[PDB]
C-alpha cells in the first residue's frame, strides 16, 4: 500500500493506491482504501485489511453518535483522538493499522497520522505503507502549502504513481480526494496503467 | 522463501514446428524493483533457448557456467547441442550440487538442429527433467500460470496463435503476483527466424 | 502442540452478471493426501437471493455457516424481513473480526442479487475485511482460475475485443472450463463441479463430473 | 549507514557516496570515502559489513591492476564488473562469503559510459542508475521521477543534490556530507563534496 | 506416487501411476517411474524424482559395465546390494524408494529398497504415498502362480487404488512384464483419467495482444 | 522386534518374530530376522533394519574371509567380535540391537548379545529387541539349566508368542532354528502352530 | 485431552441396503503396548444410532457417560420424540468442535452409523468438529488400508446386501490386521437396522501366512 | 512400582512393591502402596507419591460420606467410579495409575483398573506400575480361571517378584493383601520369603 | 531517537527535548513536542514507547490540573514526581506496565527549583542536571565537565548549546532542532528553539 496526505492554503489533499495482498498473491487490484467517516472527515487504511476497515468503521460509528450527543461536527482532533484510545488497549496483541484521518474543523485543514503501535500525531504531510518511502521522496521534493489546487492533485498523484512503480505492495489504481471547507470530494481515480501511458 | 527473494517467472510452450519461451523482465530484492530489463532467457543455440527463474544471482551463474560447458561441448564434437541433450547437460550440473543447490529452476525450449522438431523441458532445482508436449513453467506465479496454460493452451498452434498464448498466459499470471512482471519478454522460435518482443504490460 | 486447524481443500467461485449470480464449488473433502468424501459441496443457500460459498478447515465451514443461518433468523425475528445480500455481506465481516485473534479458517465469497435485482458478489479474508467484485475465485485453485476470469470476464490485458455483457450462456461455459482446468493442476479440486445460479425465479442446481484422481 | 548512488548520462557517468563511518551510537569518522578507484575509468563503491567491504573491495582492485600490468591496457567497466560478480558468486557458498553490496561506475572508450549495481548476492544489473543503503528507499523515485537518459552533467548533480537534500529531510540518520565523482572520456574527476 | 511389484508364475509385474506433484501442484500428468535397469531388469522409483533417475541411472550404467565384463545376463541381487549400499553410505540423504524387479538366472526377483538402505525381499510390495492403498489391494487378492493376465490385473488394480485414493498419484497406468522369454514395457497400460473437454473457444485473433518492441533475427 | 536365543548342550537355538514396522504401518510382515553370518553361526537383529542388515554383510564378508584364511570354521566368539567392533565404534551412528549365536568345534553352542552401545557378553540365553521388556519375567521364572534341544525350542517359541501378543512391533509368524555339528534346522510357526495363551475374560 | 493415553485404532463402516455395519477391534494401546484386550470401541446410543470411536479411550468414556445420560433425559419424557442418527451427529460435531475451540480436545475420531425412516445414516466427526456424511467410512490406518477397497467395491455396487457389506467389512478388519502395527484380531461388529443395533463379538479373521516361505 | 490384583470367587487379592523413588534415590523402601479406602476396598496406587496420596484420601471421604448417608456398605464400582471421575477431570494434572479392588455384597470380588489419563475397566486380574511391563508375558502364561484365593496369592507373589528383579523403580518388600467378606488380612513378604528365581549362570 | 535534557540553575530550570518523530527510517514529524504542561511552574518531558508515552503523561497531566481543581492549589515539583513515581511503579508489575522514561522540571515557591529523573522501572532521583535517550550518552560528561551549581541561565542555554551540537557532530542520528523552555518564579516560559 500507498497513502498519503498533505495539508495546504485550499485544503487537504488525500490520495492511494488499491492493491490488497495475501503474501505475493495480489487479492485486489480495487481495494477503496480511503474511507468516508462523515462528509468533512477521511480515514485512510494501510495495513492490515480486516484490521484497518473495521476499527475505522468503528471510528464512523463513533464520530457519528457523538455528532448526535453533543449537536455539533467532531473535531478531527478528538476524532483521531478516539481512533488512538480505541487501538491502545490491543496493542501487543498483533494489530496492523497506519492511518491517516484529515478534515477541515474549527482550526482550519486537520491531519493526524495513527497507528496500532500506539503513535497519535498531527502534521503537514505524511505517507503510510509499503511503499511510503517512495511517495516520501516525491512528494517531499514536490510539496508547498501555497500550492495551486490543480498542482496540488498533480503531485499527489504522480507520487502515489512513483510507489506503485518500485513498490511490489503498491498498484492498481490512484484514487485522490480533496477535503475542503464544506468537504470532501472525489477528485478522480486513474488507473496507474493509464498514468503510465500518460507521464510518457 | 529463497525463491521468491528476487520473484519472477518463466514458462516455455510448444505449437506446430515451433517453440515459445517468455520471462518477466523485473529484478528486485524483496518489495523494491531495481531494475526492469533483467535477462532471464538466454541463447543456447540458434534454436535453443533456457529460461531461468528463482534467485537472481544463480539465474546468471547457472546461464553463464552452463555456457562454460556447451561452448566446450560444441567444440569437442562435431556440432550444435540438440535439445535433450542440453537438458541432460542442465540436469547434471544442477545435480552436482545436490546438498548446496543453485535456487533456480529453469524451462528448455528449441528446436532440434537437424529435424526442427520442438521441444520443451522444465528442471527443478536438483536436476530432475521433465519433457512435456504442451508447455512448462517455472517461477513464483506457477499456479498463475498452470491456470492460464491449461485453459489456453491448444494442440498444432501456429506462430502467430503460439505468441498470442504466451502472451496472454504470462501477462494475466503475472498481473496475480506482486513480485513478478514489470514487462514481458516472448521469443518465438521457427526453423527459419527467431521473432523477439517486449509486450504492452503493467508496470505496477 | 495441539494444532486447532487442518486443511480440507475446495474451490469456490462467484461471479455477478446483470440479472444474475453463479457460485460454485468442487466437491472434493480432503485432508492431507486423503479424500474423505467426493461428495461435499460448499456452497450454502442462505436466502432465495443468496447463496454462500465456504472453503478452507471444515470444522469453521460447517460452525460458521451454521451462525450465518442462525443470524438471517434473528435478523428477520427482529426486523421483520430478510437480510439482503448486502446486508448479509457486512454481517458476516463482523462474525469473522469476532474471531480476530482465533481466526476462522474459511475462505467465503457470497453470490446473489441486490435491492436492484442485479448480480452481486462478495469476497472476504478469513478476518472479515471484503469488498463487491464483479467475479472471484477462492480456495485451493484461486491462483489457478483467477487469472483467466480476470482476462476472459475483465478482458485485461486484451485489445481490440467489444467489451459486451456477460452472458449466462458464456459465464457458465467458463465456469466449467476453469474447474475443469484446475482439476487437471489442484490436486484438492475434483469429483465434481456444483453450479448454483440465483436469478429471480430462484436458485437452480447444475453438477458436472470432475476427473476423480 | 551507508549510501550510494549513481547517475549515467550520455557520456559520464556521476556517482556519489556519503563519508560516515559509524559504531553504535557515534560517527567515528566524516570524512569516510567509499570509492575505490579500479583503473584510469572504473570506480567500485561498496559498502556493508565491517572488514568484508575493504577486503573485497582491495582485492578487486588489486587484481584489475594486475590485469593492465600483465597485459598493458585495461579491464572494460563491463569485463571489471563480470570479474568483480565472478569473485561474489564463487564466495556466496565457501567459507568465506563477503557481505558487500556495490556499484560499478565507468567508461569505455567504445561502449560509454555504464553502471552496473550488485548486491551481496552477487546479482549483477546494469541501470541507467541506481542507489543502495536505506536512503535509496527515499531517493530512489526521485530519479525515476525526474531522470531522461540525455540528462546533461549539470543537471545530474542538481538531481544528486535534489537526492541528497531529501536525506537531510527524511532519512533518520545523520549524513551530512557526501563524496562526488564523475568519470568521462577523459577519466575520474573529484567535484567538490555536497556539505549540509 | 504409487509404485508397486508383483511376482507371478513366470515373472514379475511391476506397476507405476504417472503423476508428478510440486507441493500440492501437479506438475508432470505424464512422468515415468519405471526405469530400465538392464533389458531383464527394471525399478520403479518414487520419493525425490531427482535422486531416483540418478540413482537408477548411475546403477543401471554401472551394471552394464559388469555385464560387458562378465558377458552374463545381470542378477537382480546384484542391482540390490549396488542399490542398497549407496542409499546405506548416503545415510538417506538420497530419498530413492524403489521397486525393483526382474528376471535371471536363478528365476524372477523382487525388492523393496528404501531411502536409508534397507531391502526386502518379497513376492509383492509397494511404495509412495499411495503404498497402503495398493497393498490393501494385494493383501486382499494376492495369491502365488498367478497367470500374466491375472497378475496384471492385479497390479493395475493396485495402481488405480494409489490413483484415486492418494491426492499424490494419478493419471495413467504403467506397467512392465518380465518373463523368462518377454519383456513387455507397457506405457500407458491405461488411461482412466481424462481432462474434460473444453466448453468455450476463446479464439484469440492476431493483434489482440499489444506490442511495444519487435526483433525478427533470420537464421539459415 | 523380539528376538532370542537359547544355549544346550550341542548347539543354539535362535528366534525371532517377523515384523517391520515404520511409524506404526508393516512394512513387511514376514521378516525374517535371522540371518546367516557363516555355516553355523547366525545373528538376531533388532533396531534399524538398514543399520543391521548393512553390519551383517560387512561381518559376514570379513568373517568369510578370514575363515578362508585360517582353512578352518570360524569360532562364535569371533563372529561376536566382529559385530562388536562395528557396534561399538559406530555406536553413534547405529541403531543395532545383536544377538550372535551359533556352533564351533572348540566352544560348542554360544549365545552372544551385543546390545545398542556395542557391549558383548555370553549369556546361557538372551532376549532383545522392544517386545523382550515383556517377557523378563516369563523368562526368568521358566528357564531352566539343562534343557533339551527341543526344551529350547518349545521356550524360545512361547516366549516369542507372549512378546508378539503384547509389542506393536512385533508380531507375524516365529522363525526359528536350531544350530548343531550336524548343521542349521529352520522352521516357521505361524498361524495356529504360534503357542496360544488366552485373553484373561471376566467370570 | 493434550497427550492421549490409551487409545484405539481404525473404526469401519458402510451403507447397505436396509442399514449401517460398523466393526472396531477390542484394544486398548497403551503407546505401542497392546494393554487392555478386551474393551468395546462401540456403543448403542438409542435404537436407531450407534457410535464406534477411535482414539483416547478415556475420553470415549466420557462422551458414551455424557450421551449415554441424554438419551435418558430424553426417553423420560415419553413424548414421541427420539434423536434421530443425524441429530446425534450433529450433536457430537458441535462438542468436538466446542472442546476444540477452548484448546482442549476430545481426542477422537467418530463413526456414527443409523437407521430411520427408511434411510441409512453414516457420518463422521474428529476432534477438530470436521464431519460429514459419506457411503462408507474408516478412521485412523483404515483411511489407507480399509477405504480403498469400501470405495472401490462401492463404486461397482453402490448398493450391498447385509452379507456383502459384513463380508466387506471383514476383508478390510484382516486388512487391518495385517498391515497397522496397533490392530488386535478380536473384533467387534455392530449393526443397525429397522429392527435395532445388535453388537457382535468377540470375532476373529482367519489369516494366511504362505508368503512367510516365498521369501529367497 | 508393581501393582497388581487378582479376583477370586469371594473376594481380592491386591499387591505392592515398597520402593518410593526420587531419580534413583530411594526415598522409602517400604512404603505401603496398598491404601484402604472403605473397610472393604483399596486401592493399589503408582506414579507420583503426592498425586495419588492426595486423590486417595479425597475418595475416601467422598465414598465414608456416601456410606453413611446411604447407611450401607459402598460398592466397589462406586470407589473405582469416584476414582475415575477425579482421574479423568485432573487428568492434565495428575500422574496417578491405580487399582481399585474390594468386595461388596453385590457383586463379590471384583478389579477395576484407573491407568493414567482416567479410562475405568473391570478385568479378572490387574497389573500396573512401571514394573508390569516386565511381567505382561509371565501373568498371560500364568493365569488360569478359577484360582483360589491362595493361588491368587502367590501367582501374585510370583508376578511382583519378577517385576521387582528387573524394575529399578520396584523394590523392597511384597506388600499382599486379600479381601473378602469376612475382612481384610495382610502381610509382608520380607527377605527370603520373597519368591526366588537363580540368575542364569555359565 | 528521542533526548531530553535538564538543567538546574539557582532559580530556575532550564529543559530541552528533540522534535523528531520518527519511524522506521523516516522522520515523520519534524516539530514534534515532547513535553507536558503539568501545571504553571511545572513541565513533564516524557519519551519512550509510542502509545504509553502520551497515555502516560496525559493521564499524569489531568490528575495534577485535577488536583488544582479539587483544591486551590497546585502539587509542588516534588509532590508531583512523587505521584508520577507511584503510578509508574504500581503498574510496573501489572497487566497494564508504562514503557517510559521521563524528566519532571519545576520551580516551587519555598523550595526553588527542582529536577527529577525517572527510568521505566520508577526509580525516582533528584539532579542537578539530566538526561535520556542514546543523545545523553554524548552529552552527560559535557554537563558533568562545565556545570556548576551557581550557572546563570544565559550560560545554561550556552552549555545546553554545547550537548546539542555535539549530537549534531557525534550522534548517528539526524536529531536537526530542539524545544527549549525554562521554569521560574515566574512560571514556564518559551525559549527558541535551538536548530541546526
Ligand atoms: B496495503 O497496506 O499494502 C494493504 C491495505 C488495505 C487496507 C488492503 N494491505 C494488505 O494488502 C494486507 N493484506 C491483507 O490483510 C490480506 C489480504 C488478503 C487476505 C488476508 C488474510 C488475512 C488473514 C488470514 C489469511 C489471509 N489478508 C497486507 C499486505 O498483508
Ligand atoms: B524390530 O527391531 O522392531 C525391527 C527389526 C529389523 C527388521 C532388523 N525393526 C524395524 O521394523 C525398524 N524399521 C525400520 O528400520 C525401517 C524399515 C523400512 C523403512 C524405514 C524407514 C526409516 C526412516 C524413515 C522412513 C522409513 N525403517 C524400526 C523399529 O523402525
Ligand atoms: B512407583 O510408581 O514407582 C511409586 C509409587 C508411589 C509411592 C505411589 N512412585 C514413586 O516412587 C515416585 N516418586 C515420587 O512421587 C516422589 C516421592 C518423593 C519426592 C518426590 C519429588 C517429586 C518432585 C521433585 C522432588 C521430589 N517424588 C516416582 C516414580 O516419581
Ligand atoms: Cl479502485
Ligand atoms: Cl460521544
Ligand atoms: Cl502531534
Ligand atoms: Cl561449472
Ligand atoms: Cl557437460
Ligand atoms: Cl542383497
Ligand atoms: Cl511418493
Ligand atoms: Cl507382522
Ligand atoms: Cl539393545
Ligand atoms: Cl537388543
Ligand atoms: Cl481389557
Ligand atoms: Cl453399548
Ligand atoms: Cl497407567
Ligand atoms: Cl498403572
Ligand atoms: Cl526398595
Ligand atoms: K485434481
Ligand atoms: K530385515
Ligand atoms: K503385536
Ligand atoms: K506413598
Ligand atoms: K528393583
Ligand atoms: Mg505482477
Ligand atoms: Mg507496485
Ligand atoms: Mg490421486
Ligand atoms: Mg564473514
Ligand atoms: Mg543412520
Ligand atoms: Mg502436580
Ligand atoms: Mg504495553
Amino acid at each position: 500500500t500507498t497513502t498519503l496526505a498533505f495539508k495546504f492554503r485550499h485544503g487537504v489533499i488525500v490520495a492511494a493506491d488499491s492493491r490488497a495482498t495475501a503474501g505475493a498473491y495480489i487479492a485486489s487490484q480495487t481495494v477503496k482504501k480511503v474511507i468516508e467517516i462523515n462528509p468533512y472527515l477521511l480515514g485512510t487504511m494501510a495495513g492490515g485489511a480486516a484490521d484497518c476497515s473495521f476499527w475505522e468503521r468503528l471510528l464512523a460509528r463513533q464520530c457519528r453518535i457523538y455528532e448526535l450527543r453533543n449537536k455539533e461536527r467532531i473535531s478531527v482532533a478528538a476524532a483521531s483522538k478516539l481512533l488512538a484510545n480505541m487501538v491502545y488497549q490491543y496493542k501487543g496483541m498483533g494489530l496492523s493499522m497506519g492511518t491517516m484521518i484529515c478534515g477541515w474543523d474549527k482550526r482550519g485543514p486537520g491531519l493526524y497520522y495513527v497507528d496500532s503501535e500506539g503513535n497519535r500525531i498531527s502534521g503537514a504531510t505524511f505517507s503510510v505503507g509499503s511503499g511510503s518511502v517512495y511517495a516520501y521522496g516525491v512528494m517531499d521534493r514536490g510539496y508547498s502549502y501555497d500550492l495551486e489546487v490543480e498542482q496540488a492533485y498533480d503531485l499527489a498523484r504522480r507520487a502515489i504513481y512513483q510507489a506503485t512503480y518500485r513498490d511490489a505492495y503498491s498498484g492498481g489504481a490512484v484514487n485522490l480526494y480533496h477535503v475542503r471547507e464544506d468537504g470532501w470530494i472525489r477528485v478522480s481515480s486513474d488507473n496507474v496503467a493509464d498514468l503510465h501511458e500518460k507521464y510518457s | 522463501s529463497i525463491m521468491s527473494y528476487n520473484g519472477g517467472a518463466v514458462m516455455a510452450m510448444k505449437g506446430k514446428n515451433c517453440v515459445a519461451i517468455a520471462a518477466d523482465r523485473r529484478f528486485g530484492i524483496q518489495a523494491q524493483m531495481v531494475t526492469t530489463d533483467f535477462q532471464k532467457i538466454f541463447p543456447m543455440g540458434d534454436r535453443l533457448y533456457i529460461g531461468l527463474a528463482g534467485l537472481a544471482t544463480d539465474v546468471q551463474t547457472v546461464a553463464q557456467r552452463l555456457k562454460f560447458r556447451l561452448n566446450l561441448y560444441e567444440l569437442k564434437e562435431g556440432r550444435q547441442i540438440k535439445p535433450y541433450t542440453l537438458m541432460s547437460m542442465v540436469a547434471n550440473l544442477l545435480y552436482e550440487k545436490r546438498f548446496g543447490p543453485y535456487y533456480t529452476e529453469p524451462v528448455i525450449a528449441g528446436l532440434d538442429p537437424k529435424t526442427f522438431k520442438p521441444f520443451i523441458c522444465s528442471l527443478d532445482l536438483i536436476g530432475c527433467p521433465m519433457v512435456t508436449d504442451d508447455f512448462v513453467v517455472s517461477g513464483t506465479c506457477a499456479e498463475q500460470m498452470y491456470g492460464m496454460c491449461e485453459s489456453l493452451w491448444e494442440p498444432n498452434m501456429d506462430p502467430d496463435h503460439l505468441f498470442e498464448t504466451i502472451s496472454q498466459a504470462m501477462l494475466n499470471a503475472v498481473d496475480r503476483d506482486a513480485v513478478s512482471g514489470m514487462g514481458v519478454i516472448v521469443h518465438i522460435i521457427e526453423k527459419d527466424k527467431i521473432t523477439t518482443r517486449t509486450l504492452k504490460a503493467r508496470m505496477d | 502442540r495441539f494444532s486447532p486447524y487442518v486443511f480440507n481443500g475446495g474451490t469456490i467461485l462467484a461471479i455477478a452478471g446483470e440479472d444474475f449470480a453463479i457460485v460454485a464449488s468442487d466437491t472434493r473433502l480432503s485432508e492431507g493426501f486423503s479424500i474423505h468424501t467426493r461428495d461435499s459441496p460448499k456452497c450454502y443457500k442462505l436466502t432465495d437471493k443468496t447463496v454462500i460459498g465456504c472453503s478452507g478447515f471444515h470444522g469453521d465451514c460447517l460452525t460458521l455457516t451454521k451462525i450465518i443461518e442462525a443470524r438471517l433468523k434473528m435478523y428477520k425475528h427482529s426486523n421483520n424481513k430478510a437480510m439482503t445480500t448486502g446486508a448479509i455481506a457486512a454481517m458476516l465481516s463482523t462474525i469473522l473480526y469476532s474471531r480476530r485473534f482465533f481466526p476462522y479458517y474459511v475462505y467465503n465469497i457470497i453470490g446473489g442479487l441486490d435491492e436492484e435485482g442485479k448480480g452481486a458478489v462478495y469476497s472476504f479474508d478469513p478476518v472479515g475485511s471484503y469488498q463487491r467484485d464483479s467475479f472471484k475465485a477462492g480456495g485451493s485453485a484461486s491462483a489457478m482460475l483467477q487469472p483467466l476470469l480476470d482476462n476472459q470476464v475483465g478482458f485485461k490485458n486484451m485489445q481490440n475485443v467489444e467489451h459486451v455483457p456477460l452472458s449466462l450462456d458464456r459465464a457458465m461455459r467458463l465456469v466449467k472450463d476453469v474447474f475443469i482446468s484446475a482439476a487437471e493442476r489442484d490436486v484438492y479440486t475434483g469429483d465434481a463441479l456444483r453450479i448454483c445460479i440465483v436469478t429471480k425465479e430462484g436458485i437452480r442446481e447444475e453438477t458436472v463430473s470432475l476427473r476423480k484422481d | 549507514m551507508e549510501y550510494l548512488i549513481g547517475i549515467q548520462g550520455p557520456d559520464y557517468v556521476l556517482v556519489a557516496s556519503d563519508r560516515v563511518a559509524a559504531s553504535n551510537i557515534v560517527q567515528m569518522k566524516d570524512d569516510h570515502d567509499k570509492m575505490f578507484k579500479m583503473s584510469e575509468k572504473i570506480l567500485l563503491l561498496c559498502v556493508g559489513e565491517a572488514g568484508d567491504t575493504v577486503q573485497f573491495a582491495e582485492y578487486i582492485q588489486k587484481n584489475v591492476q594486475l590485469y593492465k600490468m600483465r597485459n598493458g591496457y585495461e579491464l572494460s567497466p563491463t569485463a571489471a564488473a563480470n570479474f568483480t560478480r565472478r569473485n561474489l558468486a564463487d564466495c556466496l557458498r565457501s567459507r568465506t562469503p563477503y557481505h558487500v553490496n556495490l556499484l560499478l561506475a565507468g567508461y569505455d572508450e567504445h561502449e560509454g559510459p555504464a553502471l552496473y549495481y550488485m548486491d551481496y548476492l552477487a546479482a549483477l544489473a546494469k541501470a541507467p542508475f541506481a542507489a543502495h543503503g536505506y536512503g535509496a528507499f527515499l531517493t530512489l523515485s526521485i530519479l525515476d521521477r525526474y531522470y531522461t537518459p540525455t540528462i546533461s552533467r549539470e543537471r545530474a548533480v542538481e538531481l544528486l543534490r535534489k537526492c541528497l537534500e531529501e536525506l537531510q529531510k527524511r532519512f533518520i540518520l545523520n549524513l551530512p556530507t557526501f563524496s562526488v565523482r564523475i568519470i568521462d572520456k577523459n577519466g575520474i574527476h573529484d567535484l567538490d563534496n555536497i556539505s549540509f | 506416487t504409487t509404485i508397486a511389484g508383483v511376482v507371478y508364475k513366470d515373472g514379475i509385474v511391476l506397476g507405476a501411476d504417472t503423476r508428478a506433484t510440486e507441493g500440492m501442484v501437479v506438475a508432470d500428468k505424464n512422468c515415468s517411474k519405471i526405469h530400465f535397469i538392464s533389458p531383464n531388469i527394471y525399478c520403479c522409483g518414487a520419493g525425490t524424482a531427482a535422486d531416483t533417475d540418478m540413482t537408477t541411472q548411475l546403477i543401471s550404467s554401472n551394471l552394464e559395465l559388469h555385464s560387458l565384463s562378465t558377458g552374463r545376463l545381470p542378477r537382480v541381487v546384484t542391482a540390490n546390494r549396488m542399490l542398497k549400499q549407496m542409499l546405506f553410505r548416503y545415510q538417506g540423504y538420497i530419498g530413492a524408494a524403489l521397486v525393483l524387479g526382474g528376471v535371471d538366472v536363478t528365476g524372477p526377483h523382487l525388492y523393496s529398497i528404501y531411502p536409508h538402505g534397507s531391502t526386502d525381499k518379497l513376492p509383492y510390495v509397494t511404495m509412495g504415498s499411495g503404498s497402503l492403498a495398493a497393498m490393501a489391494v494385494f493383501e486382499d487378492k494376492f495369491r502365488p502362480d498367478m497367470e500374466e493376465e491375472e497378475a496384471k490385473n492385479l497390479v493395475s488394480e493396485a495402481i488405480a487404488a494409489g490413483i484415486f485414493n492418494d491426492l499424490g498419484s494419478g493419471s495413467n497406468i504403467d506397467l512392465c512384464v518380465i518373463s523368462k522369454n518377454k519383456l513387455d514395457f507397457l506405457r500407458p497400460y491405461t488411461v482412466p483419467n481424462k481432462k474434460g473437454t473444453r466448453l468455450g473457444r476463446y479464439r484469440c485473433e492476431k493483434g489482440t495482444t499489444a506490442v511495444l518492441t519487435e526483433k525478427i533475427t533470420p537464421l539459415e | 522386534t523380539t528376538i532370542m536365543a537359547v544355549q544346550f548342550d550341542g548347539g543354539v537355538v535362535l528366534g525371532a518374530d517377523s515384523r517391520t514396522t515404520t511409524g506404526s504401518y508393516i512394512a513387511n510382515r514376514v521378516t525374517d530376522k535371522l540371518t546367516p553370518i557363516h555355516d553355523r553361526i547366525f545373528c538376531c537383529r533388532s533396531g534399524s533394519a538398514a543399520d543391521t542388515q548393512a553390519v551383517a554383510d560387512a561381518v559376514t564378508y570379513q568373517l568369510g574371509f578370514h575363515s578362508i584364511e585360517l582353512n578352518e570354521p570360524p569360532l562364535v566368539h569371533t563372529a561376536a567380535s566382529l559385530f562388536k567392533e562395528m557396534c561399538y565404534r559406530y555406536r553413534e551412528d547405529l541403531m543395532a540391537g545383536i544377538i550372535i549365536a551359533g556352533w564351533d568345534p572348540q566352544e560348542g553352542g554360544q549365545v552372544y548379545s551385543v546390545p545398542m552401545g556395542g557391549m558383548m557378553v555370553r549369556q546361557s540365553f538372551a532376549i532383545g529387541g522392544s517386545g523382550s521388556s515383556y517377557i523378563y519375567g516369563y523368562v526368568d521364572a521358566t528357564y531352566r539349566e539343562g534343557m533339551t534341544k527341543e526344551e529350547c525350542l518349545q521356550f524360545t517359541a512361547n516366549a516369542l508368542a507372549l512378546a508378539m501378543e503384547r509389542d506393536g512391533s512385533s508380531g507375524g509368524v516365529i522363525r526359528l532354528a536350531a544350530i548343531a555339528e550336524s548343521g542349521v534346522e529352520r522352521q516357521v510357526l505361524l498361524g495356529d502352530q504360534i503357542p496360544k495363551f488366552a485373553v484373561a475374560t471376566l467370570p | 485431552t493434550q497427550n492421549p493415553m490409551v487409545t484405539g485404532t481404525s473404526v469401519l463402516g458402510v451403507k447397505f441396503e436396509g442399514g449401517v455395519v460398523i466393526a472396531a477391534d477390542m484394544l486398548g494401546s497403551y503407546g505401542s503396548l497392546a494393554r487392555f484386550r478386551n474393551i468395546s470401541r462401540i456403543m448403542r446410543v438409542n435404537n436407531s444410532t450407534m457410535l464406534g470411536a477411535s482414539g483416547d479411550y478415556a475420553d470415549f468414556q466420557y462422551l458414551k457417560q455424557v450421551l449415554g445420560q441424554m438419551v435418558i433425559d430424553e426417553e423420560l419424557l415419553g413424548d414421541g420424540h427420539s434423536y434421530s442418527p443425524r441429530a446425534i451427529h450433529s450433536w457430537l460435531t458441535r462438542a468436538m468442535y466446542s472442546r476444540r475451540s477452548k484448546m482442549n480436545p476430545l481426542w477422537n475420531t467418530m463413526v456414527i452409523g443409523g437407521y430411520a425412516d427408511g434411510e441409512s445414516f453414516l457420518g463422521y466427526v474428529d476432534m477438530l468438529g470436521v464431519a460429514y456424511e459419506a457411503p462408507s467410512l474408516a478412521t485412523g490406518y483404515g483411511a489407507y488400508l480399509a477405504q480403498p477397497l469400501l470405495r472401490e467395491v462401492l463404486e461397482k455396487q453402490p448398493v450391498l446386501s447385509q452379507t456383502e457389506a459384513r463380508d466387506l467389512v471383514e476383508r478390510c478388519m484382516r486388512v487391518l490386521y495385517y498391515r497397522d502395527a496397533r490392530s488386535y484380531n478380536r473384533f467387534q461388529i455392530a449393526t443397525v437396522t429397522e429392527k435395532g443395533v445388535e453388537i457382535e463379538g468377540p470375532l476373529s479373521t482367519e489369516t494366511n501366512w504362505d508368503i512367510a516361505h516365498m521369501i529367497s
